[PDB]
This record gives structure tokens, C-alpha cells and sequence, in this order.
């Protein structure tokens, strides 16, 4: 059983994403204040996903749960054109606590099916994610309602983590 | 919506217990009458808001199966979490304590001691977590005082290192909202007389 934070700014699609990858399906959301946590197997394995609101007053928090993460799912809203520098700088925060040395960084360019979204190369430069030193990553063009993309990332996450020292 | 398909699967595991099984059904049967996605349903009042229907769950909480135990503080921490057990006045009960006091104080009591189950354990912190900080229910501050209590000692005596530095962390959400949410109520009581 591994441990996986479902992180980024409130609104992303976190929670859609949570519950789709347990049950397969879309269900309707509220903001998370404190915490969700579930259970999911995919492709014989066994996460405990965490999700976590992303409302500016509680991300401070983040940090608290950063302890024997084996992934952190880094969900991105694409057409969030306004705040993808805060999810930059966020990621950058986050990216440098001790506890996440040993991470696998995935991100989620959520809501591809949208007209308004930015492209994956264009999210990726936009996080300096090609600037990461260390990080075994990979970004995602990903449809949390529609199922668009989720495993192909979710296969990719996988093969990743079976990489041991 | 939820709340059909949870109490169908209250009465799966186990009839050894028969009273929890008859009052799940009584609760399943009013629901029926009143009626008249798996995950719970949303705030509005044309969903006919669950409040003395909780009984069942005060039954799953106390059963000692402890799978059934994850499970009733999961769905409780979930609805609660979407404002539709509001609480209303002292039920059962001696007054100066509303009864969300009381489901509060009925997940407090599934902690006893290192030996409870894990599951368990974390489900409570869990639901601890989203009651206190639910934007939609005051509590009455002893009962603030009793959720910390039981997550501190759920941090103290746990041999769980996630269940550790998950109460250790939720332990500092809580504190910090109550404590905001006591600042400004004195706050409005300073401007108020002005
Ligand atoms: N078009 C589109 N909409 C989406 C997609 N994913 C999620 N949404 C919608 O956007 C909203 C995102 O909300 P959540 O899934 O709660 O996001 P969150 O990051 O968990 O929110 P917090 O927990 O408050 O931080 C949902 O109500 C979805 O309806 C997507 O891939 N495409
Ligand atoms: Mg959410």
C-alpha cells in the first residue's frame, strides 16, 4: 500500500479526480475543507489517496501531510490562465521539503476537454517543470468528467513507482 | 441518496447483534415514507434533511466489528461535511448540549486505548476533523475540548505513524479554526457596543 497526496489549488478537480479513480465515476463536489481519504486499487495496486482542499486559507497544511509520500498527484486547472503562477509557485514550495525528496511527481493539465485550455507543453514550461532537478515527473493532458487521459497517467505512475532501490 | 444503499450494506455484516439490525431497518422504512452517485446527496431541502434518522449509526459506532465502525464514521463525516446534519435541541439528553454534541461525542467514544483498530482510528480523526471545521455547525466548546482530547490521544498511544502525523496535523487545523472563529466573535462583540 503506497501513499499518494492529491494536491493543488482549490477548484482544480482534485475530489472528481479521487472519486473517479475509486468508483469510475463523476459525482458531484464540495470544497474540501480538512480532508478526504480513500482507498484505491488500480492495475492490481493498492494506493491510499489522500485529497485535500486547496483553499488559499488551508494550504499551509499541505506540509503536515508530506510524510512517507510515495506520489503526489499535482492537479492543475489548464484554464486557470490567472492562477497557474501561484500552482508554480506552490509546486516550488513543495518540491523542496526534505520529506518529498524521494516523491514521484505527476501533473494533472486538468480539464483538457476545454476550449479555453492551455496546452500540456505550455502548462509544463509554465511551471518550470523541465527545470525540476532530481524529480522523476511526468505531466498529463487529463479529463477528470469525461475520464479523458486519467489511465494513461495512471499506468505511467505505476510503472514509475515500480522502480525500486 | 446515499443514505438508502450505506444502511442496506449496515445490515450485511452481521445479525448476530439484532437490535442494530431492527433500528436499521425502522430508519430504512421512515426514509421510505418520507420519500413518499453512492456518495451522499447535496444540501437543499427537497432531500429530506437526515437528522433523528442517525440513531442506526450510534449503533454502528458502538458494534464491535470494526470494519462496520470505518464504515459509520466514513458516511458521518461525509454528510456532515455537506451541512445536512444541522443538530438540533438537547435530545435523549440533559440540555446545555445540543445533539451534535452527542454524535461528536459518540465517535469520541470509539477510541479506547492502542488496541482499537487502525481503520477505525483514522476515521475518527477524520470525521473529528471535518465536524469541527464544518462551516455549517457551532459546537459547544466542550465538546471542541473532547474532539482535541481524543485526537491527541489517538497522536499519544497509536503505533500507526500515518494515524501520527495525520492527527498531529489535524490536531493544528482544528485548534487554529476554533481559535479564529473565537477571535472575531469577540472582534464583532467589540464593535458592536460601539
Ligand atoms: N470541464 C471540466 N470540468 C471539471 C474537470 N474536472 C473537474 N471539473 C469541475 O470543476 C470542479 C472542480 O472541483 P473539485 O473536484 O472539488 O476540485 P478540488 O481541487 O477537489 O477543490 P477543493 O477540494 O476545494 O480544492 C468540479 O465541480 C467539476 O465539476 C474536467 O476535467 N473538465
Ligand atoms: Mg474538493
Amino acid at each position: 500500500e503506497m501513499r499518494i497526496l492529491i494536491l493543488g489549488l482549490d477548484g482544480a478537480g482534485k475530489t472528481t479526480i479521487l472519486y473517479r479513480l475509486q468508483v469510475g465515476e463523476v459525482v458531484t463536489t464540495i470544497p474540501t475543507i480538512g480532508f478526504n481519504v480513500e482507498t484505491v486499487t488500480y492495475k492490481n495496486l493498492k494506493f491510499q489517496v489522500w485529497d485535500l482542499g486547496g483553499l488559499t486559507s488551508i494550504r499551509p497544511y499541505w506540509r503536515c501531510y508530506y510524510s512517507n509520500t510515495d506520489a503526489v498527484i499535482y492537479v492543475v486547472d489548464s484554464c486557470d490562465r490567472d492562477r497557474i503562477g501561484i500552482s508554480k509557485s506552490e509546486l516550488v514550495a513543495m518540491l523542496e521539503e526534505e520529506e518529498l525528496r524521494k516523491a514521484i511527481l505527476v501533473v494533472f493539465a486538468n480539464k483538457q476537454d476545454m476550449e479555453q485550455a492551455m496546452t500540456s507543453s505550455e502548462m509544463a514550461n509554465s511551471l518550470g517543470l523541465p527545470a525540476l532537478k532530481d524529480r522523476k515527473w511526468q505531466i498529463f493532458k487529463t479529463s477528470a468528467t469525461k475520464g479523458t487521459g486519467l489511465d494513461e497517467a495512471m499506468e505511467w505512475l505505476v510503472e514509475t513507482l515500480k522502480s525500486r532501490q | 441518496r446515499a443514505l438508502e444503499k450505506i444502511l442496506a450494506d449496515k445490515e450485511v455484516k452481521k445479525a448476530h447483534h439484532s437490535q442494530l439490525r431492527k433500528a436499521c431497518e425502522v430508519a430504512l422504512e421512515e426514509i421510505k415514507a418520507e420519500t413518499e452517485t453512492l456518495p451522499p446527496v447535496k444540501s437543499k431541502t427537497n432531500f429530506i434533511e437526515a437528522d433523528k434518522y442517525f440513531l442506526p449509526f450510534e449503533l454502528a459506532c458502538q458494534s464491535k466489528c470494526p470494519r462496520i465502525v470505518s464504515t459509520s464514521l466514513d458516511c458521518l463525516q461525509k454528510l456532515i461535511a455537506y451541512g445536512h446534519l444541522t443538530g438540533n435541541a438537547p435530545d435523549s439528553t440533559t440540555p446545555g448540549k445540543k445533539l451534535i454534541d452527542r454524535i461528536i461525542e459518540t465517535i469520541c467514544g470509539c477510541f479506547q486505548g492502542p488496541q482499537t483498530d487502525e481503520g477505525v482510528q483514522l476515521q475518527i480523526i477524520k470525521a473529528l476533523l471535518t465536524a469541527v471545521t464544518s462551516q455549517h455547525i457551532e459546537i459547544h466548546e466542550g465538546t471542541v475540548l473532547q474532539a482535541v482530547r481524543t485526537c491527541y490521544n489517538i497522536y499519544l498511544a497509536s503505533k500507526n505513524l500515518i494515524n501520527q502525523t495525520t492527527a498531529k496535523a489535524t490536531l493544528t487545523q482544528m485548534l487554529n479554526v476554533i481559535f479564529a472563529r473565537m477571535e472575531n466573535q469577540a472582534l464583532q462583540e467589540a464593535k458592536q457596543m460601539e
